[PDB]
């Protein structure tokens, strides 16, 4: 998360339920003016600082930018890796073979995939009751009214709904009193079998379905510009028309692409899987449908032959076996 | 290692001295030669990280305890071969570990693990 | 009083007509409702502490493992619990299980999710359906030196690019088939007796 | 014949309630045609047996109207790519005709010869 | 629901024959 600041330049204190003090870290960042961190991932930046006892400052990306191959060259954080600007890399950052050849990984925080989001727009009481439907009731009544000296003609209006002789009419009654029964008890199941259409909310289920190999005008489709996911669209020849023209739509960021489709402007979003997760509980009326297609994890990224190779994967490797990411997780990410 | 869903051992059809195709030859090294061809999720990605980068492999089972064990400071199993400088390689169902990995080099996971608990549906 | 049981000089006889016309609409609505219709994990105390609140509870996992070792030096409680219902093989700790002695096994996720997955399931369900505790990775074993890690890294890196390790599993790791109103009962007849 | 036998037990013990209350098998003839489709004091807090006789009538439906929404729930086989047929279970059998296309087919796939 | 109406017509015909 960031906040801004307060006037005296520290930001307000919060306090989660119990919590404790909620731990907060002072970013400078976009010119250029401090703010404040909150963090699932700073949280554990400070565990990693006491352990190998090292003092750190904390500034945001220039561009904001994940990281990709331009062009011969590299941008977003990626970009101040390899310049010198930094010496760690503390934030969601998947684990594939391009970024490997040029910097080092370590062991993933969570592991984790990725998905689909789309709208969970989801909505007569009696819909048949119109039409022949409801002239068939008219009908009955008016014919069976001067059928055959006025007690019997509210009869039949009261028969229908429960209630409240002439010989011959008598029987003919008691045998219509039956037939008053089973023409309405099709209508106690004429709901009931309504109520079982559904509609085809199974928009998207993962890759493979034709909508997306064969895409049509009506379908948007959108990631987030210069990610992993826009390289994992570019590995693959036979998904040369996934994006040739889709990529158009590529936005600037998640926080902004999220927003498009609540706007009804925006169909299909394609982004890491515990994030939009997340998202999902909180909105309450977007949904994830789909299947994980591409398994990784977040690593620490930090350049190579770097000396502290081995002490962040056996503090990571570590902190799972303690419960330590258990209590995070459980504070940050699946509460409600 | 013999894991059944991960490293699958027959007794290689003993016809004459030869199994199916979608197989390959193991050893029981101990200290009747007996030969038997193993398959599995594990050995079918032995076979491609072989073919992309040229090595050859010679497999054998583990006769000395399992997975991996420390009692009275000596390591016994897959991780006391490696350790000891008895096999270059240790493949199988062997899972990233606090005490294994200050010991031994690991490399990316291929699959998650971890701990779970089944029960009985009723 | 009888007018209005009946819901549940020819002026007051319109109404009435109307309101038994209510009748069949209430008992039909409810029909769509009723159409459309149709021991946890670690943390709880069961784990910890069984003998406190509840003594029939069994447990056991192979002790020579990473499990054992993450138990023994995590929840040293119920470790010594364990001891008595220990058990060698997983195999061996099914048909127990099945049979009505032991309640839970402890043991790996990528292998229990697929043994209740197998034609042994249908009867075999893990309590976490995604649930797992000090998850991990499998992974290659090399020494210190290691001049294979780099290489390998890298390969196994781009097959997850590909669908390669994706329909690995699709191949091996496959599998099939992955009184009660009693409260209601009694408070409606209960309530009725104050009346 | 539990959620049976529950229902039909109750129907004495709160008959006989009211009645006593209200003041032999004539309390009982009432309480067994509201149990079927067909004093002030009593007749309120007797009116809700017909609530009471509508619950267990429509249970039953909603019961019975579920019993063949899951019709033939039993899927036997979804042709090729099927987990048993790659795997056998050692005792669901498969077979063919000797020396013919099948045995082509089958002999030419190295994934196949398990 | 041309079913429905043909057991209304079959019903009408009934008392009136
Ligand atoms: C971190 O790793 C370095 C290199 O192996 C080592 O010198 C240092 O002692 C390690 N830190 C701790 C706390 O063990
Ligand atoms: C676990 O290791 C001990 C070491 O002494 C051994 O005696 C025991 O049989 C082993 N149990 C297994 C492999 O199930
Ligand atoms: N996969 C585990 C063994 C299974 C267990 O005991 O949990 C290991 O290699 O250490």
């Amino acid at each position: 998360y960031v906040k801004p600041t307060l006037s005296d330049g520290t930001c307000k204190e919060e306090f989660t339920v119990n919590g404790d003090p909620v731990k907060k870290v002072i970013c400078t960042g976009p010119h250029t003016v401090p703010q404040c961190c909150y963090g699932f991932c700073i949280d554990l930046l400070i565990k990693l600082a006491r352990t190998m006892n090292f003092t750190y400052e904390v500034h945001l990306v220039a561009d904001g930018k994940f990281g990709t191959q331009e062009r011969k060259e590299w941008n977003g954080m990626m970009g101040e890796l390899l310049s010198g600007q930094a010496d760690m890399i503390v934030a969601p950052l998947t684990i594939n073979n391009e970024r490997a050849q040029y910097i080092e990984f370590s062991k993933p925080f969570k592991y984790q995939g990725l998905t689909i989001l789309v709208k969970k727009e989801i909505p007569s009481f009696m819909q048949p009751f119109q039409s022949t439907l409801w002239l068939l009731v008219g009908l009955s009544v008016h014919v069976v009214a001067v059928m055959l000296l006025s007690s019997a003609m509210w009869f039949s209006w009261g028969v229908l709904l429960n209630s409240g002789r002439s010989f011959s009419a008598r029987i003919l009654g008691m045998v219509w009193a039956g037939f008053a029964m089973i023409i309405v008890a099709s209508y106690t199941a004429n709901l009931a079998a309504f109520l079982v259409l559904d509609r085809p909310e199974e928009r998207i289920t993962g890759i493979n379905d034709p909508r997306l190999r064969n895409p049509s005008d009506k379908f948007i489709y959108a990631t987030v510009k210069q990610s992993s996911v826009d390289i994992y669209f570019r590995r693959q020849v036979e998904l040369s028309t996934m994006y040739r023209h889709m990529e158009k739509h590529n936005y600037e960021s998640a926080a902004e692409a999220i927003q498009a489709v609540r706007d009804n402007k925006l169909h299909a979003f394609i982004w890491d899987s515990a994030v939009l997760e997340f998202e999902a509980s909180q909105k309450c009326d977007l949904v994830t449908t789909g299947e994980l297609f591409f398994r990784s994890g977040f690593g620490i990224g930090m350049r190579k032959d770097s000396p502290w190779k081995q002490n962040v994967s056996l503090s990571i490797l570590k902190s799972h076996e303690n419960g330590f990411m258990e209590d995070l997780d459980k504070t940050w990410v699946r509460y409600q | 290692l013999e894991e059944r869903p991960f490293v699958i051992v027959e007794p290689a059809d003993p016809i004459s001295g030869t199994c199916i195709r979608d197989s390959v030859p193991c050893r029981s090294q101990l200290n009747r030669p007996e030969k038997r061809c193993c398959k599995g999720f594990c050995i079918d990605i032995l076979k491609r990280l072989a073919h992309t980068i040229g090595f050859s492999y010679d497999l054998y089972l583990v006769t000395n305890g399992k997975h991996g064990k420390k009692i009275d400071g000596v390591w016994n199993g897959m991780i006391g071969e490696v350790f000891y400088q008895r096999a270059d390689m240790a493949i199988g169902s062997l899972t990233i570990n606090e005490e294994r990995s200050e010991i031994v080099d690991f490399s990316v996971p291929f699959v998650e693990t971890g701990i779970s608990v089944m029960v009985a549906r009723s | 009083w009888l007018l209005w049981a009946l819901v549940f000089g020819t002026t007051s006889k319109i109404m009435v007509l109307v309101w038994a016309f209510f009748a069949v609409i209430f008992l039909a609505s409810y029909t769509a409702n009723l159409a459309a219709f149709m021991v946890s994990g670690l943390s709880d105390r069961k784990f910890q502490r069984p003998q406190e609140q509840y003594p029939p509870l069994k447990f056991g996992t192979v002790p020579n493992g990473s499990t054992e070792k993450n138990i023994r030096s995590n929840y040293p409680d119920m470790h010594s619990y364990m001891v008595r219902y220990n058990q060698p093989r997983v195999e061996e700790a099914l048909t127990q299980l099945k049979a009505g002695k032991l309640d839970a096994f402890i043991y790996d996720a990528a292998v229990l999710n697929y043994m209740a997955r197998k034609d042994e399931g249908c009867k075999l369900v893990t309590i976490g359906s995604g649930k797992v505790f000090a998850t991990t990775g499998y992974g290659i074993a090399l020494h210190k030196g290691s001049r294979w890690k780099r290489p390998i890294d890298l390969a196994l890196l781009q097959f997850l690019g590909d669908d390669e390790i994706e329909m690995l599993e699709r191949l091996w790791l496959s599998g099939i088939c992955h009184a009660g109103v009693f409260y209601m009962l009694l408070v409606a007849m209960g309530l009725s007796l104050l009346v | 014949s539990t959620l049976w036998l529950l229902v039909g037990l109750s129907v004495h013990v709160v008959a006989v309630m009211l009645y006593l209350l209200d003041r032999l098998s004539s309390a009982m003839w009432f309480s067994w045609g509201v149990l079927l489709n067909s004093s002030f004091s009593a007749r309120i807090l007797g009116m809700v047996w017909a609530g009471f006789a509508m619950i267990i009538v429509a249970s039953y439906t909603a019961n019975l109207a579920a019993f063949l929404v899951l019709d033939r729930p039993e899927e036997r086989i979804t042709g090729i790519n099927d987990p048993r047929l790659r795997n056998p279970s050692d005792k669901f059998i498969y077979a063919t005709v000797k020396q013919s296309s099948v045995d082509i087919y089958f002999r030419r796939q190295v994934e196949l010869s398990t």
